[PDB]
């Protein structure tokens, strides 16, 4: 009597214009090196969403 | 003067090996020195002024 999901993905209808963390991995004086000292950034950014 | 730190992420597996590990504060320092001696010279010849 329990209902499992298979394989479900957490970016559904999710359209990303651009990927923020392959961003923030390669920015050599860009505008995104304010978050270069955050650590958990690479969690943040997959969950913050919803 | 003192500045932030990074951070660090959160690891058990490792925190049982490097419990006493070190971190310097990372601080900085500046001096002055005395840089002006000057004079200021007159004359004043009262008798010959009357």
């Amino acid at each position: 009597m329990r209902i499992t999901f298979n394989d479900v993905k957490t970016s559904l209808g999710i359209t990303e214009s651009y990927d923020i963390v392959n961003a923030i991995r390669n920015s050599q004086g860009d505008n995104f090196k304010s978050y270069v000292p955050l650590a958990t950034a690479n969690n943040v950014a997959e969950v913050g969403a919803g | 003067y003192t500045d932030i730190t990074k951070e660090k992420q959160y690891d058990a597996e490792e925190a049982e090996q490097k419990v006493f590990e070190r971190e310097m504060p990372n601080v900085k320092t500046l001096f002055h020195e005395r840089n002006r001696q000057g004079f200021y010279h007159q004359t004043i010849q009262d008798d010959s002024l009357k």
